[PDB]
């Protein structure tokens, strides 16, 4: 990569200074700063054409930026808030608009870091209602119960990541949505031929992984500490 | 005094039919123009652009677009929506000689070609022991759609359409779920229109 990010994920508290790092190799004079946010795009925030020359994007305040080097642009979110959560990219561009994007930083801003907490991941199995109607079989995963929303969902048969057959919901909806830290659930499907479903021999796994708390961060409470991890739910095949 | 305007976030197009996304921008002097496209969560990827030489330009996978300064539009286009072109699509503008400005993004979405539609619902039984179930609306066609929830205890999912390679065929589906006693799978989808024939087991 010509272009590198970190971190590649993050949760905060708000009210911490934050720093994500952009470096290059090509040694680029342009380098920019962008926030993506549903809805609105890529916005930027600043940019720089030499080492201590920094320029102000549309959204600026809340966030600083240092030019350390010709190869590196720092971004600082000045005391995270949580609306300055989102999805960071960094970018380089040539003197003819050749832009070249880092691979994101998603960045989470919680207001309590006690309301964090994994997913729990259950497998149901196919109808056989469905298996005799169509002669098909959907697995249905559900995800409930995590905070915040920062989590990906894959699917693996046989210990094999598959991606044919399956759907997953675009956003986990919220179990509360009168709440402001409402935790989430996230469903997806995976989809397979009846006589698949039907061999015992078929293992079947919907994995989770959650972004969470680090070692790092205190933790004060009886239940288990809600770090990042992976937490899956499995089915076999069988027979009918 | 320079932006760029896309107009729907959320467009459909049926499979197999042609593709527009239209993009149109404020500069007085015709700007460079591009257009992104981004799958999920996967960074932004050039398609094509606009940069003073050619007026119809083409970029990957059969996309093109024509610069029109007298409708000061850069529409994107491809001859026929596959369901891989599913993702969301920016234009974006140079600006004062110095930076690439973004659009707001279009996803797009394609509606799949349901020949056969089976519309049904099913009930789904957790892996493991359990007094757990779920509710699965599936195989009804595009003019099937969704509605959210009326009963807070009920949760119901956006439709999704799932593409098995295996069988060279799609299905649309939603999920419904519930923690409460008197939830049946009979009931969940009342707030949705379904199709007159839906299959209901018992």
């Amino acid at each position: 990569a010509d272009v590198t990010q970190t971190p590649r994920n993050r949760i905060t508290k708000t009210g911490k200074r934050i720093m994500l790092e952009c470096s290059q190799t090509k040694g680029h004079d342009r380098m920019y700063w962008y926030r993506q946010d549903p809805g609105l795009g890529l916005r930027l925030i600043y940019y720089s054409f030499d080492v201590k020359d920094i320029n102000k994007g549309e959204i600026s305040d809340g966030y600083s930026v240092s030019r350390q080097a010709q190869a590196k642009f720092s971004l600082s979110l000045e005391s995270a808030i949580p609306n300055q959560t989102a999805l960071y990219f960094c970018a380089t561009s040539d003197e003819s608009y050749g832009y070249t994007f880092g691979s994101g930083t998603r960045l989470t801003v919680v207001e309590d870091l006690n309301k964090v907490s994994p997913p729990e991941v259950a497998v149901f199995e196919p109808s056989e209602a469905e298996i005799s109607h169509t002669q098909k079989a959907t697995l249905v995963c559900l995800a409930t119960g995590f905070y915040p929303d920062h989590v990906e969902l894959s699917w693996w048969v046989n210990g094999k990541e598959v991606h044919s057959g399956v759907c997953t919901d675009p956003q986990p909806l919220k179990e509360q949505p009168a709440l402001n830290d409402s935790r989430y659930s996230l469903s997806s499907r995976l989809r397979v031929s009846a006589t698949f479903w039907q061999n015992p021999r078929n293992h079947f796994r919907c994995q989770v992984q959650f972004y969470g708390l680090s070692e790092n961060d205190e933790w004060t409470q009886d239940r288990a500490k809600p770090v990042t991890q992976i937490v899956s739910a499995e089915a076999w095949g069988r027979a009918d | 005094a320079q932006s760029v305007t896309q107009l729907g976030s959320h467009v459909s197009v049926s499979e197999g039919a042609l593709v527009l996304l239209r993009c149109n921008y404020s500069s007085s002097v015709p700007p460079y123009l591009f257009w992104y496209v981004q799958y999920p969560n996967q960074g932004l990827q050039l398609l094509l652009k606009y940069t003073s030489a050619a007026t119809l330009v083409k970029g990957i996978n059969g996309f093109e677009a024509e610069f029109k300064k007298s409708e000061t539009s850069f529409h994107l286009t491809k001859p026929s929506a596959h369901m891989s072109d599913a993702a969301e699509y920016f234009c974006a503008v140079s600006e004062q000689d110095d930076k690439i400005i973004f659009g707001k993004g279009t996803r797009l979405h394609i509606l799949p070609n349901i020949q056969n539609p089976d519309p049904a619902v099913y009930q789904l039984r957790d892996s493991k022991s359990s007094d757990k179930s779920v509710c699965l609306f599936t195989d009804f066609d595009s003019q099937t759609n969704v509605s959210q929830s009326k009963d807070s205890d009920v949760y119901i999912t956006d439709k999704c359409v799932l593409d098995m390679r295996s069988m060279d065929f799609k299905s649309n589906s939603a999920v419904a779920w519930s923690n409460k006693s008197d939830f049946a799978c009979a009931n969940a989808f009342n707030n949705s229109i379904i199709p007159e024939d839906t299959f209901f087991p018992s």
